[PDB]
This record gives C-alpha cells, structure tokens and sequence, in this order.
C-alpha cells in the first residue's frame, strides 16, 4: 500500500495585505492534516482523526518545532538578500521535504530548498552531501556540510518520519482508505455548428480517476479536453472532461467514469 | 511530525 | 509562463432553491501573493473561506476559494482573479448547468 508524508514550508516578504507572511502544511496520502501561520503561532489539526487520536502534550510541542523554523526563515530572507544583492520587493523562500512508502517497500526521502521560484538546496540521501542549483547556494553547501547536519536529516527521513507516517495512517484508517462515489453530469451547449459535450464528476475519493469520452462504443481521446483533477472545501475531489463534436451526433456519446468507489466503470449520457 | 532546522541558510 | 490557470465549479450538481458550495480553483502561479474573490452578479460573496495555500514540485503555488450559497435563476455568479503575471483582473463565469 502506498502512503505518503509531505511537510512544505512558505516564507514572504509581500504575502500581503491582510495574510500571514509565514505558512506551513503537512500532508498524509495527499490530504491535509496539520496548519500553521505566523499570524495564530498554533498549530491546528485540519482532520477529525488527527485531533480525537492526539493529546495536548503533542499539539504544544509541534508547535516550538514549527516556531523555530520560523525565526530561521526570517533570518534566511535578509540573509540571501544581501547575497543576491536585493535593497527589498518581493521574495519567496519554499521549503519541501518528506518520505514515501512505494508498493514494492522501498522507502524514498526528499529535501529540496527554492528562492524566488528556483531551486536552490537539494539534498543528496545518497553521497550524503548537499546540492547547489545556484551559485548564491554555495556558501549554504559550504556550512552544512562541515556541521555534519546532514546525518540529522538522514535521520529524520528514513526513521523520525516513517515512523510518524505509519502512526498517522492507523489514526485515519477508515478516513483514508474510504470510498467516495462521483456524481457525474452530462451536459452540452450548441455554438457555431460545434456541439460541446460536458461531463463533470462531483465530490469523489480516493483522487485517482479516469473519464474518457466514448463515440459507437470506441474512446474518443485527443478530441477530449481535460481541466484535471481539482479539490473541494471538504477533502473530495472534482473533474472535467469537454469534446467538440458535430450537430446532431449527442446521442452516439457516452462519457465513461473509472473509480475505486464504482464495482464497475458508469457510463453516462446527456439523456 | 516536522523536522527542526538545525542550521540557518 | 507563470499565469493562473482558473476553474469555477460547484460542490454538488446545481440545482436552484438547493444549498450549495461554490469553487474557485487557481493554480499554477507565482509569486504566491493573489486576490481570489468569489462574486454575485458582480459583486462579493459574502462570508468566503481561503484554503491553506499549497505548491507542488515545480515550486507552482495552488489555492482555494469557497463559499456556502444558493444557486437562483437569472443570477450571474463569477470568480475575480487578481495576479502581478496578468495585465487585467480575470474573470471567470460559472457554468450552472441546469
């Protein structure tokens, strides 16, 4: 079974009006979990398995984690200025980092750093060393690799974060694993002797889906424009999948709905 | 759980 | 390059009198700073809840913009798009679809 966990990390200087310049969250199987932003200075569960499965002990420890990587990203913002040699605007440091649990149990982590939408640091599990994109990243590879921080990451991506990975899915077990099942609208429009056939799905689970349009009983691809799979307030997901066709050939089109949630894949019409 | 920054860029 | 790529849509399939969520999904942009406002034959929605901002591998950030409301025949429902990559304010109309 394939189970993820991303923590991503957001430091500006223009956020702006009216929203925290500091934000952070984590992720289990794609779904949000865990929130932090310079504004509250809490971190806050985003999921009703995350807080009915953990004590306050954790919930105020998460949070001095969080809040010292905080003060070190509003040092980081002044300190790359002067190395870029930037008076002020706007600048964005990103931060991504985490482990995945592959189907064949292989176990892979990741450590990669950004400024101002370019990599920056990427970390090297392997030659344990420290990677610069950039040459403003150098003296960054110089300091980390002395210190030996490095074997403290290793560290955490291959132990500290398999570890709470596997305690999180246990927590939301019947949350995550469960089965959502679509509910899929066929509508079309008639507009310049062009007749476009609209199929939308709504609020699915798991995200992996696939609607492909089908003309005779034959699938209908390069003609099929897709808008991928987008979220919902909720934690479902949302879909659709548009082709062009000709006046009088609606009733020939089926749109065809491949889910984990359908025993079999629903085929669906404009009626 | 989030990994503590042990250093400054 | 750096543009928003916007979609409008609904919670549940639409139908008018029944309570509804409106959707308003952008993603693909940066710098991260955007004004995604949800409007009511032009004008703002009123109580709308902002998403915790994500981004993906390509350092592309995402968010999103909902609000509990009422689909009503003859109102033009909308979603204003504010981004330092576009010249104009981006309107999207949303389809009802019934």
């Amino acid at each position: 079974e394939l189970h993820t966990l991303r923590y991503i990390q957001t430091a500006m200087t223009d956020p702006g009006p009216g929203q925290p310049w500091f934000v952070t969250v984590g992720y289990v199987d794609g779904e949000l979990f865990v929130h932090y932003n310079s504004t509250a200075r809490r971190v806050v569960p985003r999921t009703e398995w995350m807080a009915a499965n953990t004590d306050q002990q954790y919930w105020n420890g998460q949070t001095q984690i969080v809040q010292g990587n905080e003060q070190i990203d509003r040092d980081d913002l002044g300190t790359l200025q002067r190395r870029y040699n930037q008076t002020g605007g706007s600048h964005t440091v990103q931060l991504m980092y985490g482990c995945d649990i592959l189907e064949d149990g292989t176990i892979r982590g990741y450590s990669q750093d950004a400024y101002d939408g370019r990599d920056f640091i990427a970390f090297d599990k392997g030659t344990m060393t420290f990677t610069a994109a950039v040459p403003e990243a150098v003296p960054t590879k110089r300091k980390w690799e002395e210190g030996d921080y490095a074997e403290g990451l290793k560290q955490y991506l291959e132990e500290t974060c398999v570890e709470w990975l596997r305690r999180y899915v246990e927590y939301g077990k019947a949350e995550l694993g469960r089965r959502e099942r679509p509910e899929v609208r066929v509508w079309g429009k008639e507009a310049d002797g062009i007749l476009t056939l609209s199929c939308r799905a709504h609020g699915f689970y798991p995200r992996p889906i696939v609607v492909s349009w089908l003309k005779d009983g034959a699938v209908r691809g390069q003609d099929a424009q897709s808008g991928g799979i987008v979220p919902n307030g909720d934690g479902t997901y949302h879909t659709w999948v548009t082709i062009d066709a000709q006046p009088g050939d609606g009733d020939k089109y089926q749109c065809r709905v491949e889910h984990a949630s359908l025993p079999q894949p629903g085929l669906y019409s404009w009626e | 759980s989030w990994f503590r920054k042990p250093m400054t860029r | 390059d750096l543009t928003p790529k916007v979609q409008v849509y609904s919670r549940f399939p639409a139908s008018a009198g029944t309570k509804n969520v409106l959707n308003c999904f952008a993603a693909g942009f940066h710098p991260p700073k955007i004004s995604i406002t949800l409007m009511k034959d032009g004008v703002p929605m009123e109580g709308a809840q902002y998403s915790d901002m994500s981004f993906n591998d390509d350092w592309t950030f995402q968010r999103l913009v909902h609000a509990d409301f009422t689909p009503s025949s003859g109102s033009t429902y909308a979603c204003k798009v504010e981004h330092e990559t576009l010249k104009e304010p981006q309107v999207y109309k949303w389809d009802p679809e019934f």
